[PDB]
């Protein structure tokens, strides 16, 4: 009948934790290929043959919107961006009066031929150089005369550090690993909607190598769903929360810049030189992206069906374009082949679906695509808290990329009463949501190996 | 099974694997080195904390160590079989979370009194 | 009769130590209020309900003048000053010829209206801006003609980094905490004179939250004494040592700048802008401080009585002004509301006390105050080893602060033989003495838990 | 009493509180993190040093551990009662500061010889 | 002799000095502090790793600790005298390098089963 | 007959290791003498009365060409060089048109008197200053006219940071110390040729205080051999490997700059000033080095005998000058008294030795020396991966140093068939080889204290 306190070490229990994690890049990423923004040599090598241990008979409560790993990843990406932009040449002497004129071929109407005086290797003589600059990067001086005098866009807000000539923007998988005394719980529930209980949860040491793809209104090169479309929102009845639609069938999107462009080195000062656009070889065609019409019809139909399931009694659901603002939020912004693309999405989100039409099966095949026009900037200022922008290096030859859209960053409109209509527009808010599309299953748990259990064993005197 | 593989298992089965969880408790430019360094010394601090707590109970160097502290029925009126047969470690952690500090103090005063009276008796001989 | 060696762990003994300590700011200081010079986010949160454990039956030897915590605090303050002055805009382009003239109202005789050519957002055109600059910050060019051409004072010694527009100089308590294996001993003896034995000493984990107030000749917002005035000196018969008088009744001093001043942003270059004074609204009144005459009479009488006790056979004791030197040492230098004040103290330290007059009780009330004139600088260069000065930001509206003088940094004059007279002048030496006014009771002690004791207990074979 | 609360007390009373002083022995931008990190690993180094010194004497996991080393009268000719009744730990530290290293070596050779001859005798059986 | 002074000596003579090698296992602007800090916490990690491996074998706090695991003849068919008289520690490390992990697991399961059945038997009494 | 597993702690075995080491400067180097490039205050004090423990009856395999300590020392020297060149003034405004003319006395033919416009403390007026610049530091503008317009040599590749006015280049011993759990093995074999077995190896905690002397083609102030000349090469039959000849008798070399030169401060901008050469007092004599002819004859004869031993069947061995390239590799480059010297070595390596002449004993005494001419640069760019050069400070008075050559960095010529001739020329490759002349005996070993041994002792139940 008598019982005594017994101590157990190695007890499998855990609580919540907010510990700092450490990165781990893949071993194949160490085959030289140096000087990429996301290539961090301080990351440890990825653990070979990694283990995921299935934990049966246990249920865990997850919450994507209260995860600290997303915030840690955002901060780590920001400081990596700062470290990569720190060393090379700044374009502060480039903030000078630019004599800009039209670009000789039809008019491009997207670039201007700007000549400027740049100091030579000696800072007492100045040579009149010239370069082709995008119209989104040059603001006209004054604003009341056609004097053809322009300047760089951020010559009055912060400083520009031009991207180093070797740098690359190719994403690589990053395996976030948790320290000793802590583990990562992954929810293997395929139906899981981002929060709540999970009856199939496994413990892992490191994540699945999340690619840090920077994109707005769309999710590029992300992990797909397993069963169906998974709609995730912190609070659906709140219109400020951004819905993260998770597709199960990724759609191929092919983007290109068919123009062939020349690169020329320009000396802006003693020991400071940067690469700039010189000439356009061949005909002039606008850069654009192609998305299959039938596949997008499939995606929009399935998304509307899931949104009808999540929003009862709404007769009509309209997919319209973005409301307004700067170009970085109103357009699909991404990076293809080292070049930053801003693509108009008015042709994609333009439909009205009602519950009284079957809408067929969106069959009858077809090779028709949606040619969404795109524009290119070089003065890139993302994550504006850093205080430092970029001058992206010019790329010779065409650029052509093929990516997969695996999710949409939808956002419901404001309160328009109970008129049985809700208009969902593309979002483009904080970039943290993008990482939240990947860390929707991972939580960090703090191991307590010390346990107390009554047993009829008594220690001797 | 592996690390945490008996978390959903019963108490008796989870007591049979304890070393693989004690393995993980140690394991093992200017900013990321700082972060890795800080989290390594943090994990080292937790391991030293748990080892010190084990040492203060007279259970250093052991995984399962008995203690002559009587089990108070106010902590748990459940008898041994439903603790050790149809119960997990997490549910026991949930029930005995309120009495953890009191149990810890009872262990430390028991071990300290054992050392003190061992010294008192062995000095007589 | 036989005895054996016995080992004890947790032994309460200690020796001297010089270990590195770590800061701890208060939890209420983390309620945003970011971007203050002394607000260090790397400081850990202050430990709630902190304990001070009284150690009876023990006597410890303290020495304020050999403490390492004062040196550590001085170095930490210096590097915090460097880190706060590092990021924002430098005024190196502001080192240009200034066309200065009198300020329109009576003549202010303290500021000059200086116009200068500053580069716009493009570094090819220059606009003629103007600002009001204090005469202590502008040195005239050449020095043999009235050409009205001036320049900034340190355009030929080091660089100036202007204080960032949001920064604040409000001090917050800093709790210096000692690591594991070390403790802090505090001398609770209320009579304690700074060095020697202490029969009531208590062990603590962290200090009392010392405010890092920067001041010369006076001690602002410091801890008071308990019983009487405590005179502290490393060696009284040496005239080079600075006496740190510790008052028991702090005296209220109210300082103000009644002038209302306007702030205007001036662009000095591409991406570089600083705030400068523009205009003076209303009448012109000189900034000054008010100290109650009777309270200062009480303080000077008590200080003279204690100095008579510490210096026998001296018939006359004279309190005179400072000898000479730069303005940073000859005047009471402090910071009120983000503005640096340099106040003449000739009206305070001006008295001759002899032992043959009772000097009454300095009674008969009165509301008479001492109006000590003050001057304001903006080019602040304190702790000159850093190599970087400041341009303090202009403050709109009046500034009015009310502080307490709790101590005097007195300094005896040189050897004038045994003429039965010693003249004590205000000091203003190294700032470390100021921290030594607060760390006069704290010492760092190194714990040895391993002890050896003979006992008749023998370990078994 | 608390940490160091028996420093001015006698030897016998200060032996009764030892765990609260063993608690404190572990406890637990780019420059202040470095300083806190350095002083934490410094304290960890001292704790590991003291634990290693305890382990080399056969006293690991114990607060008061007896040892079969005879007490040399040259270290202290004082008998037990004035050591344990009207004496503090500091005054004993002051008197036996000169013989600390010799006592440490005597403990380590005693423990090492105990292990060696235990191995020698148990291999015979 | 000193640190590593019996590396070229025989097994029996090198077993007589073991504490001076256990001494060295702990010992004890912005970039060099980082490097010294990293290598110190690295050495601390190795010391904690070896101490944890000793603790999992029931040999914590001891330099030479016996174990009830039988010596398999497949690991080494050599009898005791040529191991302990004309052999060094390095040559033994070279011969028994292939069977190190198996021996480690046999020790850990032996210690774990000893703890488990000690708990089982002492609960009966 | 029964045996049991026994665990031993403190086992004296080790394997290979690549752990990071930590520096340790001497205690006498902490007697102020601050602001030297190799004086690192972060280095711990050197351990007093250091121990070296001889390990008998053991043989260890060493390899100088696979050592990681050499790479660690090279990286540490590079980052110390970066840290020392970081703080003080850059000469970017000095990249201006220079009006250069001949230097008045005979013509020096090594320096030019260059006048240039430098901005005053105000960046709106420019004063015409002048300085004496070495012809190796100024490249003429254009290159097709005698316009007497020059510029600094690296005004178009990188930036120059002039060496701080107090800095010194005096090497101090650096004791590389290994952490806990690791040791350093030193091979005491006096005949040891750099790789292979070593039967007398001792364990140490720290190295012998290696001086970081930077030199090409020669080894200055290095440790000597013990028995004879030791030729060391990774692969002798490969002609790309650099032979590191280790002398046993160091030869005294005395180098001097007999010209007396004046130093003048020149203001290049607001808060930026640098020291430059002004005038030459007295007669003009070319800087040169003196090496005793007989001692060099002894060294060359012994080196040829050892190279004959290592290269059989070769009738003739010729020592000729370097092939070609930049001045930093073609000449003996070193630093005497803070001044960088580049000395022509054509007079040293000029001999043909055949096996059919006895060549006497090179006796008959004599005081004849070899006067090798030398040139001096100030724009120093060594270890070009750093991206930052130096402007070495001018030194007033003559400079005279006396060093010891203790080794030669020989290099065999390319494949010229089996013509029974091999021509050995001076090298001057990577600087790592220089450190490999000192770390030819030290290896880092990783201690395993855990050992397994069978014993008939059984643990009780
Ligand atoms: C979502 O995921 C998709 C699928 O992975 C991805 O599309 C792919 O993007 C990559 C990265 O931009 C593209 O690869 C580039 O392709 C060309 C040429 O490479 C071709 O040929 C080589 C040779 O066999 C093949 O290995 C390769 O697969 C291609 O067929 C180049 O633009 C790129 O190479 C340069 O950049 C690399 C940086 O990662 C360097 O490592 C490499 O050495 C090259 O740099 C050198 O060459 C340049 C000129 O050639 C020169 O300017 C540089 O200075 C340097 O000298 C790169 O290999 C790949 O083709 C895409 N795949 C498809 C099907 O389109 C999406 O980008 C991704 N989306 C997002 C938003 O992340
Ligand atoms: C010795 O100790 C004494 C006693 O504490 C101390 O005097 C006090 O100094 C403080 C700090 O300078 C003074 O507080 C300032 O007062 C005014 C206005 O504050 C009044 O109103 C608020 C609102 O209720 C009250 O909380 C407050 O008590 C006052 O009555 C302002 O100048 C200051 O506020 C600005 O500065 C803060 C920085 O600490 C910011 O946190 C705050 O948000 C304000 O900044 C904003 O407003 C500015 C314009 O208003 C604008 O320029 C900024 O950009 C920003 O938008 C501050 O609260 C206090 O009044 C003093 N007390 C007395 C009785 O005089 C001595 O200074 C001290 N001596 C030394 C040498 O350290
Ligand atoms: C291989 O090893 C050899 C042998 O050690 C070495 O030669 C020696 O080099 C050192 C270092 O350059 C030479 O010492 C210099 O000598 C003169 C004057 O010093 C003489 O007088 C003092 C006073 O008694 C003696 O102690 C000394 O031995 C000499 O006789 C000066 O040029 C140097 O002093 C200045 O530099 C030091 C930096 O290390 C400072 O600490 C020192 O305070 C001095 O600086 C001050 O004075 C300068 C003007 O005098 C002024 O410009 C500075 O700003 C500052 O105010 C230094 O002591 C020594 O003479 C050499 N020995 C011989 C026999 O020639 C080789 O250099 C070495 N080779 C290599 C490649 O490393
Ligand atoms: C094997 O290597 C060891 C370690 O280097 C050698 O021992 C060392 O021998 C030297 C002389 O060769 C000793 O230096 C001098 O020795 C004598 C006194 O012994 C005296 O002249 C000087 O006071 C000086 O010490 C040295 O002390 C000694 N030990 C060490 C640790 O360096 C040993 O000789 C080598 N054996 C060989 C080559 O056979
Ligand atoms: C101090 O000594 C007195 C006797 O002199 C004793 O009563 C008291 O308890 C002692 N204090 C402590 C804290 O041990
Ligand atoms: C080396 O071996 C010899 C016998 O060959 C022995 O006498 C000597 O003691 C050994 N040395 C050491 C250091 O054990």
């Amino acid at each position: 009948g008598n019982l005594w306190v017994t101590v157990y070490y190695g007890v499998p229990v855990w609580r919540e934790a907010k510990t700092t994690l450490f990165c781990a890049s893949d071993a194949k990423a160490y085959d030289r290929e140096v000087h990429n923004v996301w290539a961090t040599h301080a990351c440890v090598p990825t653990d070979p043959n990694p283990q995921e241990i299935v934990l049966e008979n246990v249920t865990e409560n997850f919450n994507m919107w209260k995860n600290d790993m997303v915030d840690q990843m955002h901060e780590d990406i920001i400081s990596l961006w700062d470290q990569s932009l720190k060393p090379c040449v700044k374009l502060t002497p480039l903030c000078v009066t630019l004599n800009c004129t039209n670009v000789t071929s039809v008019i491009n109407e997207d670039m201007k031929n700007c000549s400027f005086n740049a100091t030579t290797e000696i800072r007492d003589r100045k040579k009149e150089m010239y370069a082709l600059f995008y119209k989104l990067d040059i603001v006209p001086l004054d604003g009341e005369k056609s004097d053809n005098r322009y300047r760089l866009i951020n010559c009055n807000t912060s400083t520009i550090t031009q991207a180093c000539p070797k740098v690359s923007f190719d994403p690589i998988p990053i395996h976030y690993c948790t320290p000793a005394g802590f583990a990562i719980l992954k929810c293997n529930n395929k139906t899981f909607n981002g929060t709540g209980p999970c009856n199939n949860v496994s413990t892992v040491q490191c994540t699945h190598g999340i690619k840090p793809v920077v994109s707005t209104q769309l999710l590029l090169n992300g992990s797909l769903a397993e069963e169906d479309i998974i709609i995730r929102s912190e609070n659906l009845t709140n219109n400020a929360k951004t819905i993260i639609v998770h597709l199960n069938e990724s759609v191929e999107i092919v983007c290109t810049r068919p123009n062939n462009m020349t690169r020329k080195s320009i000396r802006i000062g003693p020991g400071q030189t940067f690469y700039a656009l010189n000439d356009i070889i061949g005909d002039i065609r606008q850069a654009h992206c192609n998305i299959s019409e039938e596949k997008w019809n499939n995606t929009l139909h399935r998304v509307w069906k899931k949104l009808v399931e999540h929003f009862p009694n709404k007769t009509t659901i309209r997919f319209d374009r973005h409301s307004g603002g700067d170009l970085e939020i109103t357009t699909h912004s991404f990076n293809c082949g080292g070049e930053f693309f801003y693509c108009n999405t008015s042709g994609l989100f333009n439909i009205t679906y009602n519950s009284n039409y079957t809408y067929n099966d969106t069959k009858h095949n077809g090779t028709k695509v949606i040619t969404l026009p795109c524009r290119i900037k070089q003065i890139i200022n993302m994550w504006q808290e850093v205080g430092r922008a970029m001058y992206a290096p010019p790329i010779a030859g065409n650029i052509t990329c093929t990516s997969n859209i695996t999710g949409l960053l939808l956002t419901r409109d404001g309160g328009n009463n109970s008129t049985e209509t809700e208009t969902f527009r593309p979002g483009g808010g904080d970039m943290r949501d993008n990482w939240r599309s990947e860390l929707y299953k991972y939580k960090v748990v703090e191991i307590k190996p010390l346990g107390i259990a009554p047993t009829g064993c008594k220690r001797r005197v | 099974l592996g690390f945490l593989g008996a978390a959903g298992s019963t108490m008796g089965a989870a007591s049979n694997t304890l070393t693989v969880q004690a393995r993980q408790l140690l394991s093992g430019l200017t900013v990321w080195g700082i972060k890795q360094l800080q989290t390594r010394v943090l994990a080292i601090e937790r391991y030293l904390e748990v080892q010190q707590l084990l040492g203060l109970w007279g259970c250093s160097g052991k995984l399962i160590c008995c203690t002559a502290v009587p089990w108070n029925s106010s902590w748990s009126n459940k008898s041994e079989t439903e603790i050790w047969n149809n119960m997990t470690w997490m549910q026991w952690d949930r029930e005995i979370n309120n009495y953890t500090n009191t149990i810890y103090r009872l262990l430390e005063e028991s071990q300290f009194q054992q050392e003190i009276n061992e010294v008192d008796l062995l000095a007589l001989d």
